[PDB]
């Protein structure tokens, strides 16, 4: 019985539409949250690997920011809106 | 700080939190034996104190300057019998 | 690749006898690699321990029965 | 080596044996996914090796984008017919 | 350089609109064959096959896999003509036939996860690179996302190839908890004998196999080729099948094994049996797949079987090819178009075609008499090195079911060239459009090095003899 | 306890409304006594009927109310609200909240005065200060 | 006191068993789910038990914080219709179920032993009885851990695989928006 | 529109100026990400000339000398 | 095992007692903020209020609407306050105070904050109606999209040390403040946690739920008062992960000299005044970093969700992983990789 | 190796050692005053040590049952040290393993203590720490003299100590 | 560092002594249970004639 063990126990016991910018966010966040989640053995194994695996973890960054730049010039994330502001001209036939 | 009513119950979490940490500072040391608490321990380090609990009676962060042990300590050795993982 | 690599970045514990049985492949040509059984068969009993086990198991039956 | 292979059986038979939904699929998949590393994590241990749980790391990754590029292709199923029934894939 | 290729695309692709996506295609399609001519010196290195270890063991590289390397990108320089150069300038050509913006990037990963695996000589990067082939396949499927058909093929085949990737990881988990080891070149004639790993290795050979048709699983995979577009079954019916058996034929697994022999005798029965009744093309070619794998999968038990491999897998890619362009230039001279996906379904669709194009017939008389095994097309001489190598390595009642499931293949074979000899009214007299110069070229390409190929069979066997021995 | 946190709902608040938040105000901050309004009836114990109860509204103003959670008291606050006021002889008016729900406090006024809703608030911390909860079932 | 903490594993294995009959059983698909996160946790702690603590927590912060969160996710917005579980429609797969349960129980453990017998096989999974020692060395000198051993090797050794793993997460980047997001313009 | 893109390839220069005045949230992330791996490149070389050089490794483990065992005495039993 | 039951309590009455009186300095400093007063009624000055909100709302009825769930409007709340609660195992109050004391400290605190979503993804699907299912989404798109910033800065000072034990990030701390070469990450840290807590200007569903017939946490009673002792520790929690990642947590100038002048030796009233003195530094930050919730719930309007989900993801994620490139860079140009240890 | 996972039992041997091999002296000493003791027994154990772990190589397998030799050597010697020190050296000695002690065995909080106890070392003992593979160039960090990082509470005896020997001229 | 390892061969030496103590004293245990069979216990199941600690035992209770 340690205090972590006693406390980690005791809490406890005492039709539609949508915009697939809304489903979006969630499935991107899966990949990205990989990525990040994966740079924790380089910053706890950053010493022994010294220069080889900085450039290592560096192509691997760069190669996920490309992904990035994908989903930005895609505009994947915008809302878009249908009732547009009419912009054509008006013009009369004579 | 011209507002004191406001700043009150901020003197409340500061004062309350503040004996919090005094008083597990206390314990603490109370449970160690009169020592500040160890942190960030490796397998050495374990291996190590449990080493210190063969040499001293089982007397938890108690230290001995001795060169030569007591012969219950070539005895006390201890193994693990782990239990079958499955 | 990461092979013989321990989970504090060690030596395994099965190693050696890998190393051994390594050893005596290199040493050894696909028509002489008989030679190699006994250190194969020491990796697998280091990795599985069926021999010993089996070993334990007649002496636990020889506190069993014998005495009761 | 046990909870891992029941797991894993038990998902598998969900999985064949499931005529309600789909949902259900996606979970045994994971299920499943899930006994494997347990499994070779249990060897892992036992010896004392790392290979194991590269490969565990490695299967966790690779589950979630599973699961993601899976729930994008539900998604266009949806787009096109509105309702997944019970019984369509 | 398919890297550098697939990198570049992601930020020219996003950069670019709708309308340039033919023109990307057309520069990938050309990027690859300059890859093709000025890298293929690399040839020397495996001299007297000398074999190399790379990124520590992960990988792999012989001239197996350097053969299998040039293959798929001259598949990958053909199947991306079909995208950028469109056959007729006309709506409706238009409106059949028009690339997604991002087909072109999953093609190219989808070759690299192919790589990768004949690549691979350790179950990791095996592990990653099916997983990589698998679910760019998936997403291959499903970009025509307005379409049916192809929803629910590929939701079925994400599924379903899921399963067997679980299949596949148990069978990697069991040989490691088995032997401490990720690696087949840890296996050799002592741990072979010794050691009851039967069933932990015919259990990777069936995740692998159920991947891409082998029976009694063979439905899911014609199912889905017949529901998805044409130019996408061109593609996802031929990599797949190059690269996982490519793995297996490389990696001795399966050297006399029963369950094999069952099931690839299974196969050559049902590919050519259920493929007879078939009125519809591709469930037609489907099937044909499938009892060339059944061919190809009796070549897992031989321990020499590269000449014989590398020959037939190399003539049914063109085959395979060469029938579906074909199948592609004859919607032209149809009269009912079925869908905007799927123009032409049934066989009897391309009844008349010889009095509106002959030398196309022409063209599917050769390819057909390839499939079928009939001399001097590259067909005989590939089942011929078949025949060659079971027989001499002790199978014989397979050998018998190889010959009737050949005649027996040779029915549905021919009903295209039966019902495309038929006379027909209402025939063509002239039309002032014309097919595109390219596609036609690359067709005529393929269809004279499947008649005339049997010129250099002596020089292939020379080189054969010194950079394969 | 009902005393010091005393949080009426959001409802009821159309017309003379103007006055009610002045009682939100700095000059006169009701929530120094505790006071808290709240967008849902179901967090809610106090329903404010100010201005007019029109027959067009009347219903949606017997549902908050029976959404309420009980103990529940209702003042009104404003003579159109208590007897129609100004707009008594209307056809588009209830002459009364009183024919809808059940009120506790009447403040006069129209509009009311800050100080008269805190002193009606001040008289209904009263009624409840001036209750038996535990005495009653001691008495029953 | 000891013994009180023995059986732990065998209290997952059992409830392991539950939360699957539970995901399969239950009428709407979102308690199923919750099952899926019991599941995991349990996963979570057998792995802790057996002193992969790290593991446990990479499980709760990436199948239960990012799929499960999308399961929901999905589920929420999708009308993914049901057929509540029955007697006349699932009955009927009961001596299936049976008999695919026990073959596929003793050759999943049958197959991780290297004896020639068949029976023995089974035999030798079931000798779960013998106690393991631990012994203690000094030669470990750093305070290197599982995830420092992970990044050493994954980042030196197989760094192939961690620049591999970038392009399938660029597939999961890329793949749903092409699906998804429609380019009309 | 009123502050469209002049394009990369119509004027670097005039293209950077755009950015840095329209779309400051990628133009100071890629100045910050390219500052990285280009000075590594650059003032690495330079900082061990002439700054300092970079230091000697860490054991790792017990070093096992590469020599053959020597007879010693000393400290024997008696 | 008496004295860890000691420990236990007083953790739990210390932070518990803590939340209270934050909903009071919440309400009392946005008062004078607003250039009014109070609560200051209910006790001498107010210091009563937030037990007399709970005593109200535990008399309360427990109402259940019609087409509701019961168990999940139930469960959720109270999941949702322990694990909240849990997070407040790993945080020190001084070199080893703590009652957890783990190696893995930032990846525990780091997997509970992936556990808190669930409450706002179990309460729209307390509502069989169709919009709440919506709003609960655009809630949880927000969360989900800030977690990746968090973390994000939790690994960035990680490669300045490779340990994941709290009491060693504080204690590499003594040298300097990890907010001093990482200034700007100190904002977006502060500006994500408000976000994560969906507190203003990140207050986007409640708000605009609280116009709509729902869509909203309409619960009462205990539920009630659980959800708001959850969202009022998660707060500290959040600004306690400020404290001890960015600025020093328990650190403060160095009482060396101080101790040396007047105690002599290690009695039980050195340790004493020593974690004194620690804890108040970690409390006084805990206090400005609280009064820097209100401060800005005093002035900032609103979000949109559109204007949300484009600051994250197209404006704060790019700095990131481009800090990524340049921080590791920055160790390599000169030769100053942390060990671990 | 690995820790205990999820059960675990201590059980010890009442058991002799074999009558052929002989007997030896254990140093009974905790990982306090054997850390601080470290440099001094590594400057004076480095043959013996040495000898040791090459015969652990050379054995290949056999190491726990033919290095006893060379294992009792180095224990002998190793105890001659904290013999000297404890005769010699004892209050220094104390005062270290005491800073530590109230520290995470860190040595950065020690430095005063560590520098009269190698100071009286090697005046009596001639044995002085040395952190090898370094360069000429790089500065000792037990030398530096204001390193950036300092403990939270200068011990209180060492540090009196510390300034009556520099009065005295000790240091 | 350099202090844990000065100090390595001290500690291994005492926990080689003490593994040879209890794997001989383990031998010598079992061959008085196993003193009436041609059973041999001494008979390694390792066919290399190395020292191996047991690595396994009977559960103590
Ligand atoms: C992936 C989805 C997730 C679910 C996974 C479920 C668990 C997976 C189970 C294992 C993996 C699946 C294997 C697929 C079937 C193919 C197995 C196979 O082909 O191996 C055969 C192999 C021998 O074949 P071969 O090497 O070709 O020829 C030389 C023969 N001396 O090797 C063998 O000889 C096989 C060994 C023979 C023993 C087989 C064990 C059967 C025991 C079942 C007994 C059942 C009791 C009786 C009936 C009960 C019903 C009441
Ligand atoms: C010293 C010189 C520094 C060079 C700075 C580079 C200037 C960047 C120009 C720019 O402002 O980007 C604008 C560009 C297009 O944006 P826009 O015109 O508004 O239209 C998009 C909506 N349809 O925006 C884009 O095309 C997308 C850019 C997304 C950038 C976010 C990721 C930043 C990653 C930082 C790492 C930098 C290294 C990346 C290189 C990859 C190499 C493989
Ligand atoms: C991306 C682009 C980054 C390029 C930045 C280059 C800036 C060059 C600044 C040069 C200042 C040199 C001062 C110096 O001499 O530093 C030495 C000092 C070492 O400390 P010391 O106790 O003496 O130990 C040395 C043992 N050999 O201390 C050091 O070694 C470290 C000095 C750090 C100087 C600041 C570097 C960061 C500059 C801001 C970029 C990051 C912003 C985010
Ligand atoms: C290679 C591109 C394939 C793409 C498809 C085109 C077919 C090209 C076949 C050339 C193979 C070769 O010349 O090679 C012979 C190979 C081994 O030689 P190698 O190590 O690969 O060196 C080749 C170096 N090149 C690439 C620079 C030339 O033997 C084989 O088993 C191949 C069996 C293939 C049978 C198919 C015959 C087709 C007729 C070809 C009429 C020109
Ligand atoms: C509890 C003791 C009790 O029994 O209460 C006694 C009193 C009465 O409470 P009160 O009426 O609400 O406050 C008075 C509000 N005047 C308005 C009315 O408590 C208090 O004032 C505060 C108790 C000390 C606060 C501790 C912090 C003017």
């Amino acid at each position: 019985m340690n205090t972590f063990i006693i406390f980690i126990i005791l809490i406890p016991i005492v039709r539609l539409a949508f915009n697939a910018a809304f489903i979006l966010v969630a499935i991107l966040f899966l990949p990205f949250d990989l990525e990040i989640s994966t740079l924790l053995p380089y910053v706890m194994s950053i010493y022994l690997v010294s220069n080889y695996g900085f450039t290592i973890v560096l192509l691997f960054l760069l190669i996920l920011i490309i992904g990035f730049v994908y989903e930005i010039n895609t505009n994947a994330l915008k809302i878009n809106k249908h009732n547009k502001p009419n912009t054509d001209s008006l013009i009369y036939k004579l | 700080a011209i507002p004191f009513e406001a700043l009150l119950p901020y003197g409340i979490i500061f004062g309350l939190l503040t004996a919090g940490g005094g008083a597990m500072q206390v314990l603490h040391v109370y449970r160690n034996g009169g020592v500040r608490d160890r942190f960030a321990i490796d397998q050495w380090d374990s291996q190590m104190m449990e080493r210190d609990l063969r040499l001293n009676g089982g007397q938890g962060r108690k230290q001995v300057d001795q060169a030569t042990a007591p012969e219950a300590f070539k005895h006390n050795h201890v193994w693990k019998s782990e239990r079958p993982l499955i | 690749t990461a092979a013989g690599i321990s989970l504090t970045g060690g030596r395994n514990r099965c190693f050696s006898e890998w190393q051994s049985f390594m050893h005596c492949t290199a040493k050894t040509d696909a028509k002489s690699r008989a030679q190699c059984l006994p250190n194969f068969e020491d990796y697998m009993e280091c990795l599985h321990h069926t021999k010993e086990k089996a070993r334990l198991r007649e002496i636990e039956s020889v506190l069993k029965q014998k005495k009761e | 080596m046990f909870i891992g292979t029941i797991i894993l059986v038990l998902s598998f038979l969900g999985f064949v044996f499931n005529r309600r939904n789909i949902i259900l699929a996606f979970i045994c998949l994971e299920t499943m996914l899930l006994g494997i590393n347990l499994i070779l994590l249990r060897n892992s241990v036992l010896f004392d090796d790392i290979s194991g749980s590269l490969f565990a790391i490695v299967i966790i990754i690779l589950a979630g984008v599973e699961s993601a590029i899976g729930l994008s292709l539900l998604v266009s199923y949806y787009r096109l017919r509105g309702v997944i029934n019970s019984y369509g894939i | 350089m398919l890297i550098l290729a697939i990198i570049s695309l992601i930020t020219f692709v996003s950069m670019s609109k709708l309308s340039d996506n033919r023109a990307i295609i057309r520069l990938i399609n050309i990027y690859l064959i300059l890859v093709l001519v000025l890298d293929s010196f690399l040839y020397l290195l495996f001299l007297n096959n000398q074999t190399y270890t790379v990124m520590g063991e992960l990988l792999i590289f012989n001239s197996f896999t350097f053969y299998i390397d040039m293959l798929i990108y001259f598949i990958m320089i053909v199947i991306s003509s079909l995208y950028g150069y469109n056959l007729y300038n006309n709506n409706l050509y238009k409106t059949l036939f028009e690339p997604k913006k991002e087909l072109i990037i999953l093609f190219l990963i989808n070759i690299l996860g192919a790589l990768l695996i004949v690549h691979s000589n350790d179950f990791i990067t095996l592990f990653v690179a099916i997983e990589l082939q698998s679910y760019s396949i998936y997403l291959i499927t499903a970009i025509y996302n307005s379409s049916y058909k192809a929803s629910k093929a590929s939701m079925l085949y994400f599924f379903m190839g899921g399963i067997l990737s679980i299949l596949i990881a148990y069978s990697i988990n069991t040989y490691y908890s088995v032997l401490n080891s990720y690696t087949l070149h840890s296996l050799d004639s002592l741990i072979i004998n010794t050691l009851d790993l039967n069933l932990i290795l015919i259990a990777l050979s069936l995740g692998l196999l159920f991947k891409i048709g082998i029976a009694p699983l063979h439905k899911w995979l014609i199912s889905i080729y017949e529901n998805t577009p044409i130019l996408i079954t061109i593609y996802i019916s031929l990599i797949p099948k190059i690269s996982i058996l490519s793995y297996l034929v490389l990696s001795n697994i399966s050297i006399n094994s029963l369950v094999i022999s069952i099931l690839a005798i299974l196969t050559l029965l049902v590919g050519s049996v259920g493929g007879l009744l078939q009125i519809k093309i591709k469930r037609l070619l489907a099937f044909s797949g499938l009892t060339n794998a059944g061919y190809m999968m009796l070549l897992l038990l031989l321990n020499n079987n590269e000449f014989s491999y590398l020959y037939y897998i190399t003539q049914y890619s063109i085959s395979h090819l060469a029938i579906f362009m074909i199948i592609i230039f004859s919607i032209y001279y149809i009269n009912y178009i079925n869908n905007q996906y799927n123009p032409i379904i049934y066989v009897n669709q391309l009844k008349g075609l010889i009095h509106d194009n002959a030398y196309l017939v022409l063209s599917m008389a050769i390819v057909v008499f390839s499939f079928i095994g009939i001399p001097p097309l590259l067909g005989f001489f590939g089942k011929l090195n078949i025949l060659m190598s079971i027989l001499n390595n002790g199978y014989y009642f397979i050998s018998i079911v190889l010959i009737v499931a050949s005649l027996i293949s040779a029915l549905y074979y021919l009903y295209l060239l039966n019902v495309s000899i038929q006379d027909k009214n209402n025939i063509l007299i002239n039309s002032n459009e014309t097919v595109s110069s390219v596609l036609s070229y690359i067709l005529s390409s393929l269809i004279i090095l499947i008649t005339f190929g049997f010129i250099y069979n002596s020089l292939i066997i020379d080189i054969f003899n010194v950079y394969f021995n | 306890a009902r005393q010091g946190s005393f949080w009426p709902v959001t409802f009821g608040l159309a017309c003379c409304a103007v006055e009610m938040m002045h009682v939100s105000a700095p000059r006169y901050d009701q929530d120094r006594l505790g006071i808290i309004f709240r967008a849902s009836p179901r967090q809610s114990d106090i329903m404010i009927v100010a201005g007019t109860l029109t027959n067009k509204m009347a219903p949606v103003l017997r549902q908050v109310y029976d959404q309420m959670p009980e103990p529940r008291w209702v003042i009104s606050m404003g003579s159109c609200a208590n007897g129609g006021g100004y707009y008594h002889f209307s056809y588009s008016v209830v002459r009364g909240c009183d024919r809808i729900v059940p009120v506790d406090v009447y403040v006069p006024g129209c509009p009311p005065t800050s100080e008269a809703l805190m002193y009606g608030v001040f008289q209904l911390q009263r009624k409840m200060r001036n209750t038996k909860i535990t005495r009653m079932w001691y008495r029953k | 006191m000891m013994y009180l903490t023995y059986y732990f594993i065998e209290i997952t294995i059992f409830l392991a068993i539950l939360c699957t009959i539970f995901i399969i059983s239950a009428k709407n698909p979102m308690v199923s789910i919750l099952y899926m996160i019991a599941l995991f946790v349990i996963a979570a702690m057998y792995l802790y038990l057996i002193g992969l603590g790290i593991f446990s927590l990479l499980y709760i912060m990436i199948y239960i914080g990012a799929i499960a969160v999308l399961f929901l996710f999905i589920i929420t917005l999708l009308d993914i219709n049901s057929t509540e579980l029955s007697v006349k429609s699932n009955i009927r797969d009961l001596p299936l179920v049976l008999i695919s349960l026990i073959v596929l129980t003793i050759s999943g453990l049958m197959i991780y032993s290297n004896d020639s017998i068949l029976i023995n096989k089974l035999l030798e999974a079931f000798g779960n009885d013998y106690n393991t020692i631990i012994t203690q060395d000094w030669f470990n000198i750093e305070n290197t851990t599982l995830l420092t051993t992970i990044g050493n090797v994954l980042l030196t050794n197989n760094a192939f695989i961690l620049l591999v793993l970038a392009i399938v997460l660029l597939l999961g980047i890329i793949g749903p928006i092409s699906i998804t997001m429609k380019h009309k313009e | 529109m009123i502050n469209a893109n002049p394009g990369f390839w119509n004027g670097p220069f005039r293209y950077l100026r755009w950015s840095a005045h329209n779309r400051p949230h990628l133009f100071f992330a890629f100045a910050i990400g390219i500052a990285g791996p280009v000075a590594a490149l650059t003032l690495t070389p330079l900082r061990r000339k002439y700054l300092y050089p970079d230091h000697s490794p860490l054991p790792q483990s017990y070093p096992l000398p590469q020599r053959a065992r020597e007879q010693l005495t000393g400290f024997d039993d008696e | 095992m008496i004295i860890n039951i000691v420990e236990i309590l007083i953790f739990l009455v210390c932070v518990l007692f803590s939340v209270a009186y934050l909903t009071v300095a919440e309400r009392k400093t946005l008062a004078y903020m607003q250039r009014r007063l109070g609560p200051n009624f209910v006790g001498y000055y107010g210091l009563l209020q937030a037990f007399a909100d709970a005593v109200k709302l535990l008399l309360k009825e427990i109402v259940l609407p019609k087409e509701s769930n019961y168990i999940i409007l139930v469960i959720s709340p109270l999941i949702t306050l322990i694990t909240a609660l849990i997070g407040w195992v790993v945080i020190p109050l001084g070199p080893g105070i703590t009652l957890g004391e783990l190696n893995l400290g930032i990846l525990f605190s780091l997997a509970i904050g992936s556990l808190g979503v669930f409450g706002s993804l179990l309460s729209g699907w307390s509502s069989n109606s169709k919009y709440s299912l919506l709003g609960s989404i655009r809630s949880t798109a927000q969360l989900i999209s800030y977690e990746l910033i968090l973390t994000s800065i939790f690994i960035i000072i990680i490669m300045f040390v490779s340990s994941l034990n709290i009491t060693t990030i504080i204690e590499t701390q003594r040298v300097v403040w990890y907010c001093i070469p990482l200034l700007p990450l100190l904002l977006i840290f502060f500006i994500a946690s408000v976000a994560e807590t969906a507190r203003p200007p990140f207050d986007l569903t409640e708000s605009e739920s609280e116009l709509v017939a729902g869509y909203f946490t309409e619960y009462s009673g205990s539920p009630f008062v659980f959800f708001f002792l959850a969202e009022y520790s998660n707060i500290i929690l959040i600004s306690a992960f400020n404290g001890y990642l960015l600025l020093g947590g328990y650190l403060s100038f160095n009482y060396s000299y101080l101790f040396n002048i007047l105690f002599n030796d290690y009695s039980y009233v050195s340790f004493l005044f020593e974690g004194l003195i620690n804890s108040s530094a970690y409390a006084i930050k805990l206090v400005f970093l609280m009064f820097s919730f209100i401060w800005v719930r005093a002035a900032f309007p609103r979000f949109t969700y559109d204007n949300l989900i484009n600051f994250c993801w197209i404006i704060l994620l790019p700095l990131l992983f481009g800090i990524f490139l340049i921080i590791p860079s920055t160790l390599y140009i000169f030769d100053s990789f942390p060990t671990l240890i | 190796p690995r820790e205990a996972a999820a059960h675990w039992v201590p059980f010890e041997d009442k058991a002799n050692m074999p009558d052929n091999v002989p007997d030896v002296v254990e140093v009974g000493a905790t990982s306090a005053p054997l850390l601080s003791a470290s440099y001094f027994i590594g400057a004076k154990c480095k043959p013996y040590n040495d000898d040791f772990m090459l015969c652990r190589e050379e054995s290949q397998g056999s190491g726990a049952i033919d290095c006893l030799k060379e294992g009792r050597r180095v224990t002998r010697c190793a105890v001659s040290v904290i013999e000297d020190i404890n005769k010699s050296c004892l209050d220094e000695f104390r005062l270290h393993w005491q800073c530590l002690e109230q520290n995470n065995h860190q040595l950065s909080g020690c430095r005063k203590a560590e520098a009269l106890l190698n100071k009286c070392v090697f005046t009596k003992l001639n044995l002085e720490k040395k952190i090898p593979g370094l360069r000429p160039d790089e500065e000792p960090v037990f030398l530096k003299k204001d390193p950036w990082i300092k403990p939270a509470v200068d011990d209180f005896k060492s540090v009196r100590a510390y300034a009556e020997a520099k009065k005295n001229g000790t240091l | 560092l350099w202090a844990r390892i000065y100090l390595m061969p001290l500690l291994q030496a005492e926990e080689d002594r003490q593994t040879v103590r209890r794997s001989i004293a383990q031998l010598e245990r079992e061959k008085e249970i196993m003193k009436g069979t041609g059973f041999d216990v001494d008979k390694s199941v390792y066919n290399d004639g190395k020292f191996h600690a047991p690595a396994l035992m009977i559960p103590p209770k």
